[PDB]
């Protein structure tokens, strides 16, 4: 369940994003194989600006990419970047929130009150205590 | 600097894809979240690609609106040079 | 099959109902 | 002995693909030529995806292993589409296509939006424990499992001291001590071979703890039973013959201490006991021994004339929490008797006894069960005065409870 | 195919797939098998019966295939038993010649030892005053070091990765048990501090320009306290990190991944410094030298490269394997590099001249773990057959076989004294072997009669809760550390 | 299914006992992608030779012209042993004693001032 969820939370958000862009277009009720196709092209597109804008900045001896590394990355994918300020200011756009994240409130595990035999001198104090 | 101005406006803008999900697939490829606005521009670029494919597919559906079928994605991605595949094995 | 281990577990061989204490005194 | 073969994809699937593409009238030698080439490439990749399985230290070939095995053979990991130019996505895996054989092949586009997203799991953390203490593996939950000579007890003195501390913490002098001791009972792997002494301590305790009706002593012991049950390591149905008459006694017994006030807890003593009772009939089940035996004792507790009303309320709760069909088949022919009992408590002036409190609790519980028993097997039509054919006990308030259940179903 | 030995099933399945010519023209492992010669060490008592059945014209065709495709290396001695031949075969182009295992190997430690190389043989780096300060507190740990032996069995502290839903593919611990690195399938390296001392980065260049050098505190002055975590995540690989290696001065983390790059992460700035792009293919392992300047990385392209952290190009290319170089381990004197591989051979490589000086065959699966003895005399290798084979390095002879494990043995380490070899595999067990009773005896037949003594050399087996033992580490006070992601499976 | 039950026998003949259920679904998706790009190129080669029937030499041509570009391999042993002996002949360089953090030249490292945009 959780390992599937690690991948699925991030894929299901991608699918909801795809469904929302399809609705904005005009499509209501799409074919099932056409949604897992388009959300596979969406994940492969975010993963390709990840690998190529990291490659363009590290070619210039840097470690984190600026704006000038993505506007050359999107050019090498044929994007025509200038049309993006008009796309961002739509009136039809939706917003999908981030998925729910399991988080320990104070500590991941407060373990359990156990104390017992002292450490021999070949075990330092920072190793866990001897239990029952 | 039109795009530098746009990225500077991208703070206070929430994109359709969350930054916890766009940033996850960027961290998978080595791109680390130094600046949120850069993650948001990458998210908007991916959105524009999927949206343009969808709009071309809708023009094809209107010509033949409503349901999106694999026979609408097939001529829509053919001008992009992408040959989409039917499942055919399930 | 009557030699199955469960047959010999004392839940299936004991009138444990008699133990339930009703109105004890 | 090794009868290893060479299995290829069938050729009658390759002609279907060819004629569904525009290439008709293909020969069999032309078609056999396709299915030994592609069956080699599947064998070449699955042998190459097994390299990434071993390197990642897994025994299961995940879906991402074929994405790296394809990229290793200079073929794009993309499966749904193929880009001739290759510039929009260059050897970038899109994670495959979530498709099935038994799928619907058409969904509504607002069904995918309105479903809740799955929970992102916890991030990776580093916890340390002990596999071996000077050669011996500890039984912590991070680990898997002529004179005759003077004999030794089968428990160690660390184990006997542990038993003494856990039992003196489980009698609930301090609440944090109880809660840890209950979690310690709930997940100690080495708590077998101490379990006779825990079962005997529970059983013996309830029987000398109902001589004077000490409610906490009992609520702590029932929580100890619940903590004993959900432990996955220990084998319990050798000891359930001591466990079950203890819980029946918590549910079907009279209360020697003050009748009112803690009756609220008494209902919970009967609530915790009926919960663990139906959990014990859920597990440990063989033919006609456990569930039918407690069902028969509950029914002859019910049909018994002129009961103690504490015993009556407890047995009512016990028969109530037995599931879907049990109230569908048992509570049906008895509404008139329940109503007559309520009417007698109402008429007789006697208020300083516990009969009136017992009656109110029994009627409320029976009315809630009857509400879904009705919501479950009929439409919600004529919810005003049709229930007057069933002596008019819950009537419109029962109808309102059914409506609340329908609203919860709509929310689901 | 069914009269072939059971240990050859994997190769037999790859061959069953190969039916065409063009299928084999792009395999590059059976292409190198067809051009090489099988070595086939046989005795002279059995070769006389073979040559009296092949020199006759009745079988001049199979004799023509033998003298074209097979070497035959003859030794004068007893014919080996079947359970001794089974111990030393298993590779493709396997059971190599004794003329390869007769070169002089300087298997001794540096500082007299006649087997030790000179200090100026390999140009090793200087020992700085901060590196000399490390060995002062290292011998304080050696004071509390226990003698393990078969009686005082060590305590194992398992450092399990609990959630780990990105798959953990690489662990390394520093030489003092202070840091633990984790290579994961989500393309990240994550450093954890295990001592109660948070991971700090050094201050930025503006903050260092206002402070002065020459101060005694200096390093303490430079640390930034604004950045202080128990966990630092390192981003920059575009693929699952398969190798992880600390430097002995506790800076300079190394990581290799599927994307074909080896990366040098600083542990003072916690950024990436260099990306070493020599492979186009998944680099399966990397390791720093025990003196910390050179490092070796083995990849899918069937070579192992020797780098130096100063050049963008390698110095030595170790290019004799016929399959993927799975493991790459340095000798304790760092003049020799052992590279286990997927063609079931282990090869020692001299850092001078790049020559293969030893070839160790006898594994039935791809080698997934190597370790050296602290003497430098011995080498333990583990593979997917669950066998731990103990090799001599001066004689080039296997000296023992440990066959307790069931699945792939993915981690080996000797003790700090050398008293115990610890083995961790995918059967979720940490087995301890007596590494003194296994080397009690120290040829021209090129083999020794292995003892079948595994039962007497097992001091103990400890089972993990559903957790494959990815790493094994020995504290300098002889305490076993082990790290593995908990996979419920 | 028909073609999905043969895919579980190709894996079991390769000894793969444990696999995810999505493994069969995407090896069939690759096998379908591979045969609809051989046969797509086969009728392009048939129209080049001007024959109305795509016969077996067209598929023999489309296989070996797709395997010449798609499925590559690691470099061969005679190529790896030539670049090894060309590299292993060069002697190891000496080390400067107090050069500092030993790194390549700065155009080969990832240590640059690493700028970012001003938030305004």
């Amino acid at each position: 369940n959780p390992a599937d969820n690690y991948h699925l939370a991030r894929r299901r958000t991608l699918q909801v994003v795809v469904s929302s862009l399809l609705t904005e277009a005009g499509f209501e009720s799409a074919e099932k194989a056409s949604v897992e196709t388009l959300t596979e092209m969406l994940q492969s597109y975010i993963s390709e600006i990840g690998r190529s804008a990291k490659s363009y900045c590290e070619h210039t001896a840097r470690t984190q990419p600026t704006l000038s590394d993505i506007v050359v990355t999107l050019v090498e994918m044929g994007f025509n970047v200038d049309t993006l300020p008009a796309y961002a200011k739509r009136s039809q756009r939706m917003v999908i929130t981030a998925p729910p994240v399991t988080n320990q409130p104070v500590t991941p595990k407060a373990l359990t009150a156990g104390q017992n035999r002292p450490h021999p001198p070949h075990i330092p104090s920072h190793f866990p205590e001897f239990p029952d | 600097t039109p795009l530098v101005d746009f990225l500077m406006q991208l703070e206070d803008y929430t994109p359709t894809i969350p930054d916890a999900v766009t940033g996850y697939y960027l961290n998978r490829a080595g791109f680390e979240a130094s600046d949120p606005r850069i993650i948001r521009l990458i998210s908007l670029a991916a959105q524009k690609f999927i949206s343009d494919i969808a709009n071309d597919a809708l023009q094809h559906c209107k010509m033949k609106k409503y349901t999106l079928t694999m026979e609408d994605l097939t001529p829509a991605l053919s001008e992009y040079g992408i040959n989409v595949k039917k499942p055919h094995y399930f | 099959d009557l030699l199955a281990d469960e047959n010999f577990l004392m839940v299936t061989q004991l009138h444990w109902e008699d133990d339930i204490i009703w109105d004890g005194e | 002995k090794l009868k290893l073969s060479n299995t290829v994809l069938p050729s009658e699937s390759m002609k279907v693909v060819a004629e569904s593409m525009g290439i008709a009238q293909i020969q069999e030698e032309t078609c056999q030529l396709l299915t030994d080439e592609v069956s080699y490439r599947i064998k070449e990749i699955a042998q190459d995806a097994l390299k990434f399985m071993h390197m990642g230290k897994r025994q299961k070939l995940t879906t991402s292993d074929i994405d790296y095995a394809l990229k290793l053979k200079n073929v794009e990991p993309l499966y749904g589409f193929h880009a001739q130019e290759f510039i929009p996505f260059r050897f970038a895996s899109g994670g495959g296509r979530e498709l099935y054989f038994y799928e619907e092949k058409e969904v509504d586009l607002s069904d995918i939006i309105n479903t809740p997203l799955p929970r992102v799991p916890l991030d990776v953390c580093l916890k340390a424990h002990w596999l071996s203490i000077e050669g011996c593996q500890p039984a912590i939950p991070e680990n898997p499992p002529r004179l005759k000579p003077r004999s030794i007890h089968e428990l160690s003195v660390e184990q006997q001291l542990y038993y003494k501390e856990i039992t003196e913490a489980c009698v609930g002098s301090c609440e944090a001590k109880r809660a840890e001791a209950l979690q310690s009972i709930a997940t100690d792997p080495g708590l077998y071979q101490m379990l006779p002494r825990f079962s005997t301590f529970i059983s013996e305790g309830v029987r000398v703890n109902v001589v004077q009706n000490n409610l906490a002593l009992l609520i702590y012991l029932m929580r100890m039973v619940k903590a004993l049950m959900d432990n996955p390591t220990l084998y319990l149905e050798k000891y359930v013959h001591e466990l079950i008459p203890a819980v029946m006694t918590c549910i079907v017994s009279r209360q020697l201490c003050l009748r009112p006030d803690v009756d609220n807890h008494w209902a919970l003593r009967d609530f915790a006991a009926r919960l663990v009772a139906q959990i014990c009939k859920h597990f440990s089940t063989t033919t006609n021994n456990i569930q039918s035996r407690i069902t028969k004792t509950f029914t002859k507790s019910w049909v018994d004339e002129k009961t103690p009303w504490t015993t009556r309320y407890g047995s009512i709760a016990g028969l109530a929490e037995l599931g879907h069909d049990v109230i569908k088949t048992l509570i049906l022919p008895r509404l008139q008797q329940e109503g007559e009992r309520i009417r007698s408590v109402l008429d007789g002036p006697v208020l300083s006894n516990i009969d009136r409190i017992g009656a109110d609790h029994v009627q409320s519980l029976l009315l809630k069960h009857c509400a879904p028993v009705l919501a479950k097997l009929r439409p919600p039509p004529d919810n005003q005065d049709a229930y007057r054919a069933e002596f008019g006990s819950l009537g419109p308030l029962l109808c309102s409870q059914v409506v609340k259940a329908r609203a919860q179903a709509a929310l689901q | 195919h069914g009269d072939q030995e059971c240990y050859y099933q994997d190769d037999l399945r790859v061959l069953s797939s190969l039916t065409k010519k063009e299928h084999m023209k792009g395999n590059e492992t059976m292409l190198d098998f067809r051009t090489s010669k099988f070595v086939l060490r046989i005795s002279r008592d059995s070769y006389q019966l073979l040559k009296r059945h092949l020199q006759e014209k009745q079988n001049n065709q199979i004799w023509n295939i033998v003298q074209e495709h097979l070497y035959i290396d003859i030794f004068d001695g007893m014919p080996r038993s079947k359970q001794q031949i089974d111990a030393m075969v298993g590779s493709l182009a396997g059971e190599a010649k004794r003329e390869a295992n007769k070169s002089k190997v300087f298997f001794g430690l540096l500082k007299q030892d006649p087997n030790a190389p000179p200090q100026n043989r390999i140009p090793l780096p200087e020992l700085k005053d901060s590196d000399k300060l490390d060995k002062i507190m290292n011998m304080k740990e050696t004071t509390k070091r226990v003698r393990l032996g078969p009686d005082c069995l060590p305590s194992i502290c398992f450092y399990t990765f609990l959630n780990a839903y990105q798959g953990l593919t690489a662990v390394d611990v520093t030489d003092d048990s202070s840091l633990i690195a984790g290579g994961f399938a989500d393309s990240t390296v994550r450093v954890w501090s295990v001592t109660p001392k948070k991971l700090r980065s050094v201050k930025q260049a503006s903050d260092l320009s206002l402070i002065d050098k020459e101060s005694d505190d200096v390093l303490e002055r430079i640390m930034d306290e604004k950045t202080a975590s128990e966990l630092k995540i390192l981003y920059g690989h575009s693929g699952p990190v398969y190798g992880a290696s600390f430097s002995p001065d506790r800076n300079y983390l190394l990581s290799s991944s599927e994307d074909g790059t080896v990366r040098l992460w600083s542990l003072q700035t916690f950024t990436c410094l260099v990306g070493y792009k020599g492979h186009n293919y998944p680099v399966w392992d990397t390791q720093f030298s025990p003196y910390g300047y050179y490092f070796v990385s083995g990849g899918h392209d069937r070579v192992a490269r020797l780098w130096a952290t100063d050049h963008y190009q390698p110095l030595r290319i170790f290019a004799g394997h016929l399959a993927d170089v799975n493991c790459t381990r340095f000798h304790p004197n760092s003049n020799y590099v052992a590279t286990g591989s997927a063609d079931r051979t282990v090869r020692l490589w001299d850092v001078l001249n790049g020559n293969c000086v030893r070839i160790f065959t006898g594994h039935k699966g791809p080698i997934h773990s190597l370790t050296f003895s602290p003497n430098g005399r011995f080498l333990a290798t583990g593979a997917t057959d669950g066998r731990v084979l103990l090799w001599d390095i001066g004689h080039g002879l296997m000296v023992g076989e440990l066959k307790g494990h069931t699945d792939t043995v993915c981690s080996l380490r000797f003790s700090r004294d050398g008293e115990i070899l610890a083995s961790g595999s995918m059967d979720n067990t940490v087995r301890l072997w007596d590494a003194i009773k296994a080397f009690e005896d120290l040829t021209a037949t090129g083999h020794i009669n292995l003892p079948e003594n595994s039962q007497e050399l097992l001091l103990g087996t400890y089972m993990t809760k559903s957790t494959p033992v990815v790493h094994l580490h020995f504290t300098r006070r002889n305490l076993v550390l082990a790290a593995g992601a908990y996979s419920p499976q | 299914p028909k073609d999905a039950q043969m895919m579980a026998q190709i894996l079991k003949d390769m000894g793969i006992t444990e696999y995810e259920p999505r493994v069969i679904n995407q090896m069939l998706e690759f096998a379908f992608r591979y045969v609809t790009t051989i046969l797509d190129d086969a009728k392009i080669y048939s129209s080049h030779a001007k024959k109305a029937t795509v016969d077996a030499d067209d598929v023999r041509l489309a296989i070996q012209c797709r395997a010449d570009q798609s499925f590559t391999s690691p470099p061969p042993r005679d190529f790896l042993l030539d670049i090894a002996r060309q590299r292993n002949q060069t002697p190891l360089p000496l080390i400067k004693p107090y050069s500092g953090p030993r790194l390549p030249p700065d155009r080969y490292c990832l240590t640059a001032p690493n700028y970012r945009l001003k938030s305004l």
